[PDB]
């Protein structure tokens, strides 16, 4: 039979015959879209990255917001359709800072990485046996970069799917399966904050269509002490650089 | 509300092979005795009992789902004869939360219920819960003026934890008795007639 | 009608510096009467927390089994975290407020 | 091998009576990972395997607790997992409050074989493309499960679900008469399911950090072991 | 097949009257165990094959029958959930029977809170019947009853019963029977008389092995209630069976 | 061939046109033919009953029905969708006109608020209309008698002397051969069953025809005699004798 | 192509929306219906499609309505859908007057009762109005005033209009004769000529039509909705010389 | 031609669409079912006596024929017989008995068989309409003994005609009764019919439902009914060991 | 296709597509423009006039007004503009009551695009076949402002921008003649920065423009036909050439 595919794709809620619905495996293909990201994890310090995808030289670039805080501890990125992240991360917040009533305390993390994979499961029943509220489920891949208590600096990829994982270096996005190999062989357990920023900024250099400078780019990184940050232009000129200063030697 | 068929006291007590609680059979109307034909212990399988006080309209009310709770526990457990059958633990949260979410409703039900029986391991079970939901124990309790009047009768018999295994049957159906006495003597709504219940975790229930 | 009436007891219950305790009655009375002579009050509510209810008895055991509740949804959702009494100190100002009336 | 409709809804039937999108359903575990159970008069386990993504990424939760007498193993689609245990935290949840009792582990399936039946009646819906097992120790003894989409549950002395299984199944059904007589040496049955796993692999080797297990007994909670504290069975 | 768009829905009527999506339903029956129940002289005796696909699954737990308050049994030869969720109805309405009336429920108002109840299931479009077709009897004031359930809606009253693929065969058993005994088979030896059939009725399924299970109601021997069996009584009805066919 | 504008209603084909009113204006124009025509002092309705059997009481329905004593009606086309229709329209001069008027209504006021329970079935799927027709007709005290058409579209288009059903064209172009300005009932009257003489066949006496009248007051069809204001009834539906002899004056 | 026709909210390729387009050719099938504004009163028309002998055709205005002593309305579309949204729009009138205790002005209730036909080519398995109008009032603010609503919910201020059938010439032969004064009754003759010179048939009768008018001419200023009946356009129609 | 253009162009499945013709098709194809039992029953007036008969089959032997019964007594003084399914009846049965009782409760006496072949048929209407519920597959008469009215006889179709016949039989074999009762009123231009006993009157229609149907019956293979003031009721077998001996 | 038809399904790749086809119905309509300086910031909209018999008094001007401090723009068919505007000022002036300061103009444009993003969520709705311009200050603050609002449910801020028909002519001369950090710094250079980005496109008519400009103290003004004329004129002699 060869018609598993051409018949089956459509509807949410129809099971193919090979077990799988596809207009699932269809929305993971969408973040595949969009610019790029990464995230790494330390010892010392979580660091993300993204292009911007210059789009025209007039545009205050300022706006598009693929890297947000969340809260003082936590932090986002996001390589998807755009419109249904403000419907995500509107609700994302709203847990932690709901929490802080209710408990008193700067939330976990792995928690709400619970709470909005418990959202992108509303084409169907959620835990509590709510029944729904959408039809349409959303390329919004997330990286949620934060700091708890119980176990120090982390990060997760939140999929609509609603599974997710806490990867240690990931980079999700277009420019993906270039870059997932790359981080593959250069994490170490060891590494400092520093060693990671010129890292994501150079994996990032060659991956992209354009060249790399401080406008089409930036960066953010949190930490137990100062907080989420998103970094300078000026700031990151520094690095960029201070890169090819260590390149020809 | 405000009752107009409400009863009368009840007697309980625990003791060393189980316990013993009673009542009286009678139906008021004001100062008025109309009916005396009624029961108040309403058996559950054969461990286990129910005193009632307060409005008889309820008391039909109470018997009529305790016996579907058991039928609904018989539903897909065919073990369900032997060892996860309802003891008495089982039961009287369902009396209690029953009733704390019927006050806070506010349409209470003016009874004052207790229970009696055993586990299937064999130790005493013994409780109470008047209309606002409020629950104790004690190896002696009663209702109304029963509990103004003879409960220190029979903390006599019965001091405190300790002297619970000095006693027997026959001394302990020798006390609410003459309690029973007392009531018929001086109680103001009280009949001659009376309903026994004990228990005993080796031979078991009887009846009056 | 009267939906709530009184119990009894007297409770007290003190933080050293590197311990604490809590002290309770173990009476019930209706009326000057003895409704009973040992009936507890005061609860290891789990992750080492004690807490008690003095006054009204119903009311003072059905707040507890909601936080003998609320305390175990905080592990099966968070991952068996230990809840300190921070929280509880506005975990409970809520479970009370949802009664103000 | 050409289209047929009669395939597109659980509503309808075959021409002979075959629902379908349940029978499609029940296929998806074959593309989920491997999980068993075993049994005996005194103590229950199970044996679980994971799955990863690229050797940085984090592993799949595999067990989840849903009450100190009960547990469950997932094989299949988890979101219709996270599902069906927060259905049930709730009613071993409901028991406690309202009568203060031990849930009984075969009011539970039953419980679970109606939640997955109306779905599968009418338009919406899916039927929950997942199958999971059960465990526990109430009054009645040890117990185990194994529960479909369908509805259907059963309870017997150990089983498998998932892809590369039936090289266990053969095995379990071997020892039938060895791994129910023992009782109070927890320590050897679980070496039993690890045996049983690895008969059913394509070099995988079982290294540590790929297992997961649960456990209960006569008077030992349900307690999991993941990671370092599992290299005793190796 | 003979329309292939009266088939796609429920709610239409075929040029011949017909709605075929029950007349395919009746063909998931088919593909179940047996089960069945005689009527007595004083009560009624059910039965069923309970096949085994395994060695490793527990005897006598794993049991389908399911009693409904304490004076009728339903059990089913189908698809076994839809059953399920079907006396769990009746289950809760009978109560609502009770609650109002305070009499256990009669069997046939029993049936027509069944009966007419799966007759709204052939008349939406949203929905799908039932693959059921179960049987229930018991006792009450005015003797004993019983009937089949069928997933057109239909019952009829039956002094013998029997569904799935041993359909051909014990609609013989249950024949020969009701000439031999118009005055009322005792309740002592319908039973082994069941185990007779339900070993003469696995013939289409000679290779696998099974269990028997039986479950019984009638006045002088349980005093009127519904009940299974344990014990010497099925035993000797297994040693009474196998015997006679060998 | 299929249009593919024509399985629903809510859809435009290119020349603006909408599927299945259409088709409906033909169930009726398939259906039994029935009329009514006018006149200076009165107006008069009238069909027959094609009795499928003969052991079929064609007395016990009746296809002219009273909506209110000045006003009555009669359709041509399907049934079930005439005794559904009247049952919810009489009640509407009850409920949204005369309980806070304290009188019934007039006779286009009436038909307003059949025509929206006409086309409250026209807007949505899920609703076949009225495969019918009507022919109200009544009187008033200040616009005086009346005539009035009411299709299934919910339109109502106004008359003089008209008929519907299969025999329609028939008897209109018999209508105008014989009809005037200044008519008066009883010679109105005539007229419309010498009009259906021809659109029929078999027997046509009054057990297979029923028709009506508009007129001056019936009080004795009142009851409750001593009021010397309340003028009853203006509508009766004429016997079968009292038909049963003007054919013999024909 | 892949159909793209089905539903209201479907939005071809190239952007436009069909279903709401075929109402625009559902008005083609109506009847004529024509307003002129003068210096001192607008003058409305119409004419009518069916016309046979024996149904009264006398006192029956179908299309022209009013919504009050100072608006008036003159439909072009299926007539199912006209008692709807002419109620609604006296509704919305009064409801407006009974709580700013003044009249109605027609740039509201046009622009409301227009939105109500867009709220129905966007949401729901509705359909979109088959309707047009020719408002003609007067207020305060800019006094004499033409305006005219689509059945998309689209409307727009005019001078001179013809809806329905044939204006393709009906205003080709007005706007090369509309002079910018023409009083009133220079208008209706001019109306006359337009309908006169573009119908389908040739007798252009008395039963036909109907053509109402506005004035504010009388002193102690008010307002006027002089509708015109048989009698008088007869006067109208052989002044002209047909 | 007829429904070729029918079969392929829809018009057959949705019972809301009418087919250019007029004709919607749906419930012209319920009554297909109405046939499905291969049964045929009968009714006719009295003085003041009313009676209807069915068949009542011979099935495999297992059946308890107490309980195989096309004829429910609805309330007193009212009862009806069916022609159709089974479970097509039933929800047509249940939905009258909870009807014919609230007006009891609202209005102060006991409904006729008119309103009551009114009011159901009101109903058969509206599931015409909308797409609620797929129209019951019967064809079901009532029957009465009323006070205003004497004896009288009503039917319902699932579009909603209705009307009160004098007589009338009903199945797949009504040309053969129906000739069979129509010659015999010409006879004699009686709507009614004579023998003041509710017995006599049953013997006048039993033998006209054998001579025009087509062979010889037992007292099993029947199921007969009544109606009479104050009650409504069934019958006992020897009414027709008191026939044939006559003759 | 297939996947071409609805709002709720994927094709294969990711892409949603009836979005994508309501931008196509913006491209059939007249275009707009926004540029902002310092101390001003502008619009312009190219208008008809192709009719003669229609009043002109009340020309259809795209320009709606928010507040006082806030101005619009819009593109796509007008049906639904009425609509968001209908909606949007009801926002400003629910907002300054519940609150008393009025809009962040990012508070009112997370407002207009939300109502975007609710009707293209589920079927049974239809998006809006339109997209705005955004031009207003805050209250007590300078920074001129923009943004642009889309029915995908997205917004962008935007130093100059051109939509409608042709604007694909419009922008590329503005990325010339503009430079973000040297800006106009005069009301009078938007304006001619922003009459002569119109004529490319627009036949060389003057009757065929209007604009619209905005400044501090809650100030905004129509500009005169004739007062463009003169913008018109003396830079057609700046291209005497």
């Amino acid at each position: 039979m060869f018609l598993t595919r051409s018949e089956y794709d459509r509807g949410v809620s129809t099971f193919s015959p090979e077990g799988r619905l596809f207009q699932v495996e269809y929305s993971l293909e969408a973040i595949k879209l969009g610019s790029t990201a990464i995230g790494i994890a330390t010892k010392e310090g979580v660091v993300l990255g993204v292009e911007k995808r210059a789009t025209s030289p007039l545009l205050e670039s300022d706006s598009i917001e693929k890297i947000v805080e969340i809260d003082r501890h936590i932090g986002c990125a996001m390589s998807g359709l755009t419109a249904d992240a403000r419907s995500m991360i509107e609700h994302a917040r709203t847990a932690a800072v709901t929490h802080n009533l209710y408990y008193d305390e700067d939330i976990n993390v792995e928690s709400l990485t619970q709470s909005v994979c418990d959202l992108a499961l509303r084409f169907g029943e959620g835990a509590s046996g709510e029944e729904r509220l959408m039809s349409r489920p959303f390329g919004v891949a997330l990286l949620i970069a934060g700091h708890d208590a119980d176990d120090g600096y982390q990060l997760f990829h939140a999929e609509p799917s609603g599974t997710f994982y806490r990867y240690n270096a990931k980079a999700i996005g277009s420019g993906s399966e270039g870059a997932q190999a790359e981080l593959l062989n250069e994490w170490h357990s060891s590494l400092t904050l520093k060693e990671a920023e010129l890292l994501v900024l150079k994996i990032l250099k060659q991956v992209m269509e354009e060249k790399l400078d401080e406008n089409n780019a930036q960066l953010s990184c949190i930490t137990k002490q100062d907080g989420f940050k998103i970094y300078d232009n000026e700031k990151t000129a520094e690095l960029i650089k201070e890169l090819k200063e260590k390149e020809a030697a | 509300q405000q009752p107009i068929v409400t009863g009368t006291s009840v007697i309980s007590m625990k003791y060393d092979n189980g316990v013993i609680i009673a009542a009286d059979n009678l139906g008021s109307y004001g100062s008025l005795l109309r009916f005396n034909g009624v029961e108040r212990l309403i058996p559950v399988g054969d461990n286990t009992v129910v005193g009632i006080s307060g409005d008889i309209s309820d008391m039909q009310h109470i018997e009529r789902l305790l016996k579907d709770l058991v039928t609904e526990n018989a539903y897909d457990n065919p073990l369900a004869d032997a060892e996860e059958a309802l003891e008495p633990s089982y039961i009287f949260e369902y009396l209690a939360t029953v009733m704390y979410q019927r006050r806070s409703k506010m349409n209470p039900l003016w009874n004052a219920i207790i229970v009696a029986g055993v586990q299937s391991n064999g130790d005493q079970f013994l409780r109470y819960v008047n209309l606002l939901g409020v629950t104790y124990s004690s190896p002696t309790l009663a209702t109304g003026f029963g509990a103004h009047m003879a409960n220190p009768l029979l903390r006599k018999v019965v001091d405190r934890e300790s002297d619970i295994p000095k006693t027997t049957v026959q001394v302990a159906e020798e006390a609410i008795v003459n309690a029973m006495r007392v009531l018929y003597y001086r109680d103001a709504r009280s009949s001659r007639n009376f309903s026994l219940a004990i228990i005993d975790k080796n031979t078991g229930l009887t009846f009056k | 009608f009267n939906p709530y009436g009184d119990n009894g007891g007297t409770i007290l219950g003190i933080a050293g510096e590197d311990f604490a305790v809590l002290a309770g009655d173990t009476r019930n009375i209706t009326d000057y009467s003895i409704n009973s002579r040992y009936e507890p009050k005061v609860f290891d509510c789990g992750d080492n927390i004690v807490m008690s209810a003095n006054g009204f008895a119903a009311d003072g055991d059905a707040l507890v089994k909601r936080f003998k509740n609320s305390v175990k949804w905080y592990h099966f959702d968070h991952n068996d975290k230990k809840l300190s009494i921070n929280s509880a100190a506005r975990n409970i100002q809520h479970l009370l407020y949802g009664k103000r009336f | 091998m050409f289209r047929n409709n009669y395939d597109g809804d659980t509503v309808t039937f075959s021409p002979t009576g075959r629902l379908f999108q349940v029978e499609y359903a029940l296929e998806a575990i074959k593309q989920g990972s491997v999980t068993v159970g075993l049994r005996s008069n005194t103590h229950a386990v199970l044996v679980a395997l994971k799955r990863n993504a690229d050797e940085l990424s984090s592993y799949q939760k595999k067990i989840i607790k849903c009450d100190e007498h009960m547990g469950l193993s997932l094989a299949g689609l988890a979101p219709d997992a996270r599902v069906l245990s927060n259905y049930l935290r709730q009613q071993c949840n409901y028991s406690s409050l309202v009568f203060n009792r031990k849930l009984a582990v075969e009011r539970a399936g039953h419980l679970l074989c109606d939640k997955a039946q109306k779905n599968t009646q009418s338009y919406g819906g899916r039927p929950y493309g997942v199958g999971l097992l059960i465990i526990g120790y109430d009054k009645s003894g040890a117990h185990l499960l194994e529960f479909q989409p369908s509805g259907n549950v059963t309870e017997l002395y150990g089983t498998a679900i998932g892809a590369r299984s039936q090289g266990a199944k053969t095995y379990l059904e071997r020892t039938l008469d060895t791994f129910i007589k023992i009782d109070g040496n927890p320590d050897e049955l679980i070496k039993a399911g690890v045996e049983a796993i690895s008969q059913s692999l394509r070099d995988e080797s079982l290294t540590v950090d790929n297992l997961s297990i649960a456990i209960v007994g006569k008077d030992t909670p349900f307690t999991i072991y993941d990671g370092e504290a599992v290299a005793k069975y190796i | 097949s003979i329309g292939t768009g009266y088939d796609l829905s429920n709610s239409v009527f075929s040029p011949d009257g017909r709605n075929f999506q029950v007349e395919y339903a009746v063909k998931a029956v088919e593909n179940g165990t047996t089960s069945i129940g005689i009527k007595c002289n004083d009560g009624v005796v059910f039965a069923v094959e309970k096949l085994i696909t395994s060695k490793l699954l527990v005897p006598q737990k794993n049991v389908k029958i399911q009693v409904v308050d304490r004076h009728i049994g339903c059990v089913y030869s189908g698809l076994i959930p839809d059953g399920r969720h079907l006396v769990n109805r009746g289950r809760e309405e009978a109560a609502s029977f009770k609650k109002l009336y305070k009499t256990p429920i009669p069997i046939p108002a029993f049936a027509d809170r069944l009966g007419q109840y799966v007759q709204a299931h052939t008349l939406y479009n949203s929905v799908r019947p039932f693959g059921v077709s179960t049987i229930f009897g018991g006792v009450d004031k005015n003797g004993a009853h019983l009937y089949m359930l069928e997933p057109s809606g239909s019952y009829w009253g039956y002094k013998g019963a029997a569904t799935g693929k041993g359909r051909q065969s014990a609609k013989a058993e249950l024949e020969k029977l009701v000439d031999h005994h118009p005055e009322g088979l005792s309740a002592r030896e319908a039973v082994k008389q069941a185990a007779k059939i339900i070993y003469l009725a696995h013939e289409d399924n000679k290779e696998k092995d099974f269990e028997l299970e039986i479950s019984w109601c009638s006045l002088s021997e349980t005093n009127g209630l519904h009940k299974f069996v344990k014990g010497d009584l099925l035993q000797e009805a297994i040693d009474f069976a196998q015997k006679e066919i060998n | 061939m299929t249009d593919r504008y024509s399985f629903s209603l809510t859809t435009f084909s290119p020349s603006g046109k909408l599927g299945q009113i259409d088709y409906a204006l033909t169930a009726v124009k398939q259906g039994v033919t029935s009329l009514g025509i006018k006149a200076t002092n009165g107006v008069v309705i009238a069909t027959e009953k094609k009795s499928s059997s003969p052991l079929a009481m064609s007395e016990t329905l009746s296809k002219v029905s009273l909506l209110t004593p000045d006003i009555g009606a009669v359709y041509s086309g399907m049934g079930p969708d005439y005794r559904v229709l009247v049952d919810k329209s009489r009640k509407v001069a009850h409920t949204s006109y005369k309980r806070i008027y304290g009188e019934y209504p007039p006779t286009k006021l009436l038909v307003s608020e059949v025509a929206k329970i006409m086309q409250e079935a026209t807007q949505s799927g899920g609703v076949r209309p009225f495969g019918v027709s009507l022919l109200i007709a009544g009187h008033d005290e200040f616009n005086g008698f009346s005539l009035y058409q009411v299709d299934p579209s919910g339109s109502y288009f106004p008359w003089k002397a008209t008929a519907i059903g299969k025999g329609s064209v028939a008897a209109k172009t018999f209508l105008e051969k014989r009809w005037n300005d200044e008519l008066e009932l009883e010679d109105a009257i005539h007229i419309a069953l010498l009009t259906l003489k021809e659109s029929v066949e078999g027997e046509f006496n009054g057990d297979t025809i029923e028709l009506a009248i508009i007129g001056d007051e019936n009080p004795d069809l009142l009851g409750y005699t001593g009021i010397p204001t309340d003028k009853g009834p203006r509508f009766r539906k004429l016997t079968s004798q009292e038909i049963n002899d003007r054919l013999e004056a024909l | 192509s892949r159909r793209y026709d089905s539903r209201t909210t479907i939005f071809s390729p190239e952007g436009r929306l069909y279903q709401v387009e075929y109402a625009l050719e559902s008005i083609s099938h109506a009847g004529t219906a024509i307003g002129i504004m003068a210096s001192d009163g607008i003058v409305l028309a119409a004419e009518r499609k069916v016309t046979s002998t024996l149904l009264e055709q006398d006192t029956s205005t179908e299309k022209l309505y009013k919504l009050n002593d100072k608006i008036a309305v003159a439909v072009a579309g299926l007539t199912a859908d006209a008692e709807i949204l002419i109620n609604t729009a006296r509704i919305h009138a009064q409801n407006y007057l009974k709580t700013y205790n003044e009249d109605i002005p027609v740039e509201i209730l046009v622009r409301r009762l227009s939105d109500i036909k867009q709220g129905y080519t966007q949401h729901g398995g509705l359909r979109p109005f088959g309707v047009s109008f020719i408002y003609a009032g007067y207020d305060d603010r800019y006094g004499y005033q033409l305006y005219t609503s689509n059945p998309s919910g689209n409307y727009t201020g005019w001078k001179a209009i013809s809806v329905g059938a044939n204006t393709s010439a009906a205003q080709t032969l007005l706007q090369m004769d509309y002079k910018d004064d023409m009083k009133v009754d220079d208008a209706i003759e001019l109306a006359l000529k337009t309908l006169s010179k573009t119908t389908d048939s040739s007798a252009l009768t008395y039963d036909r039509l109907e053509f109402a008018t506005i004035r504010k001419g009388a002193n102690d200023g008010e307002v006027y909705q002089k509708i015109f009946k048989p009698q008088e356009i007869k006067d109208i129609l052989v002044k002209t010389g047909i | 031609s007829g429904a070729a253009a029918a079969s392929a162009a829809g018009y057959d499945r949705h019972i809301t669409i009418f087919s250019p013709e007029g004709r919607l098709y749906q419930v012209e194809y319920a009554f297909k079912a109405t046939n499905q039992t291969n049964i045929n029953s009968l009714a006719v007036r009295g003085k003041d006596c009313t009676v209807v008969i069915s068949q009542k089959k011979v099935p495999d032997k297992l059946l308890d024929p107490t309980t195989v019964s096309y004829i429910f007594c609805i309330s007193r003084t009212i009862g009806m017989v069916v022609n159709g399914p089974i479970p097509d009846a039933r929800n047509a049965a249940l939905r009258a008995k909870a009807e014919a009782a609230e007006f009891r409760y609202k209005y102060g006496y006991d409904m006729p068989c008119d309103v009551l072949a009114k009011r159901m048929a009101n109903l058969s209407q509206i599931y015409t309409q909308r797409a609620y519920m797929r129209p019951l597959g019967v064809i079901l008469t009532f029957v009465s003994v009323d006070e205003e009215l004497g004896p009288s006889i009503y039917k319902t179709d699932p579009a909603g005609y209705y009307v009160g016949y004098k007589a009338t039989a009903t199945g797949p074999k009504q040309q053969e009764i129906t000739t069979n009762l129509e010659n015999h009123f010409k006879k004699s231009k009686i709507d009614h019919i004579n023998e003041e006993s509710w017995e006599k009157v049953v013997e006048f229609a039993i033998t006209h439902m054998i001579d025009a149907l087509g062979t010889e019956f037992s007292k099993n293979d029947l199921e007969v009914g009544v109606a009479t003031k104050d009650k409504f009721f069934t019958l006992s077998a020897e009414n027709i060991e008191e026939r044939l001996v006559a003759i | 296709s297939g996947y071409d038809r609805a709002l709720s399904i994927f094709s294969p790749d990711g892409h949603i597509f009836q979005v994508e086809y309501a931008l196509e119905a913006v491209k059939r309509g007249t275009c707009a423009v926004g540029v902002k300086g310092k101390n001003c910031v502008v619009l312009g909209c190219e208008r008809r006039s192709t009719l003669k018999l229609q009043d002109t008094r009340i020309t259809p001007s795209k320009v709606s007004k928010i507040d006082s401090h806030v101005v619009l723009s819009f593109s796509g068919l007008n049906a639904d503009s009425r609509i968001l505007i209908e909606k949007a000022r009801v926002e400003a002036q629910s907002h300054r009551l519940t609150l008393e300061d009025p809009v962040t103009v990012e508070y009112l444009t997370r407002y207009v695009a939300g109502v975007q993003q609710r009707y293209t969520q589920s079927g049974g709705v239809r998006p809006f076949g339109v997209s705005t311009l955004i031009a207003g200050f805050d209250p007590r603050d300078d920074e001129p402002k923009l943004y642009q609002t889309e029915p995908s449910g997205i917004y962008s801020s935007w130093s100059a921008q051109t939509i409608g028909r042709n604007s694909k002519t419009v922008r590329e001369f503005l990325e010339k003649n503009y430079d973000r950090k040297e800006p106009p710094a005069t009301v009078e250079e938007c304006v001619k920065l922003t009459v002569r980005s119109l004529l490319e496109v627009v036949q060389t008519g003057a009757k065929n423009i209007e604009i619209t400009v905005v400044k501090p103290d809650s100030d905004i003004v129509a500009l005169s036909s004739e007062e463009i004329n003169q913008y018109v004129t003396q830079i057609e002699q700046e291209k005497q050439e």
